[PDB]
């Protein structure tokens, strides 16, 4: 779900 | 009844490898009466592009969130995972996986407080802080709870100057600020307007780092 | 002067050069804040003046009642005893950046959004949030402090320790069980007495308990989810  | 009764539940990661049975406390918790929402959080609010017209109202509960009193997002640990960073805008609480299962073991609903992970990592400040939530006053449903949040950018007026592959993820941090109880704006360029802080991607004007400093820190960080 | 019932204690830095400790000291005194060079202790009895055997949990000392805010500096979360002692007593652990903040606005702000995490726990491999009792700008530290019912409030304790050199350490985790609200009682052995759990130090205890037994981990563990993590 992306990590940023 | 079910344990889990009105209880929303959304789950992240894991973060790190085999750190818990997200698949296996899914179901416990179905199989507890508890709902399980496989994309997050978002299902309880409008969605504000809908109609992206006018342009854009902050977010408010979707009348289905009446049904529930609780929500929960299960997570080893913070991350900034999109369902994590929509549980932070919305204040909903991130809670480590043990939570349920001491839920189990008291067949109740137990205070998640011991649970709680922190919020995030500050590069701002260089440190991890903790997660602040207006406590469940177990006699508002979550839309009555959701509806009553005033942001912590409630008010703020913001201009993002940006549909398609990156627009999505452009699109994500409008959707926090949102959550964040701010009022946000979308034009292709600034001109004359009227605004309280502008967002551009990448790097007045800030980029969408500022959005989950503000996220993390449940702050407007600008002030 | 904006600090002006404010009492501060400094941890750190955590991390080499985080902040300016002796800078920010100086910012607080001279701004009316107290600050308290060797942590919180002093708002609290001396459980160990005392007495001994089995010892009451902490009280605030009178003079806390001059007082109605009180925190811990840190650049970070960390086991630094002062930050234990914090955590102990439900006093925010609020990063530096508070500070300067506060000069900002003129006025004491609300630290929430500089409360550092509790820390990291082993137990569940990961790093909690404090929970902080707010702030109610009528009641003194003292009038706080002494309403405050620790989260191993009633728990009663037995420590088996066989007050010099290492039992310096050993007694600051009977402070800590004491500031969680538990009544300590220290013995050399355990026997045939009542408790809720034991308190040795790394492992030992034969000897039917019955209780059980556990390390200063567990306090620690304690310490940061803010919870009797035995229940
Ligand atoms: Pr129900
Ligand atoms: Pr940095
Ligand atoms: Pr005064
Ligand atoms: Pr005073």
């Amino acid at each position: 779900s992306q990590e940023l | 009844q079910l344990i889990f009764d009105d209880c929303v539940f959304a789950f992240s990661g894991p973060v790190h490898e085999d750190a818990y049975d997200r698949s296996a406390l899914e179901t416990v918790v179905q199989d507890h009466g508890g709902l399980v929402l496989d994309t997050g959080l978002r299902p309880l609010f409008n969605d504000p592009f809908k109609s992206k017209q006018k342009k854009l109202r902050h977010l408010k509960p979707q009348k289905r969130s009446k049904s529930w009193n609780q929500a929960f997002v299960v997570s080893d640990t913070f991350s900034r995972k999109v369902k994590y960073l929509e549980a932070l805008a919305f204040n909903i609480p991130c809670v480590h996986p043990q939570f349920i299962k001491q839920c189990l073991k008291m067949n109740r609903v137990v205070d998640f407080s011991p649970y709680l992970l922190a919020s995030g990592y500050s590069h701002r400040l260089d440190c991890t802080l903790s997660q602040r939530i207006e406590p469940f006053d177990t006699t508002d449903s979550l839309y009555d709870r959701l509806l009553a949040r005033k942001g912590p950018l409630f008010g703020k007026k913001i201009l993002f100057i940006i549909n398609t592959e990156q627009g999505q993820k452009a699109l994500a941090h409008v959707y926090h600020a949102l959550a964040l109880g701010a009022d946000v704006e979308i034009r292709p360029n600034v001109a004359h307007l009227e605004c309280d802080l502008i967002l551009t991607m990448d790097g007045p004007v800030v980029d969408p780092e500022w959005i989950v400093e503000c996220l993390i820190s449940q702050s407007d960080i600008s002030t």
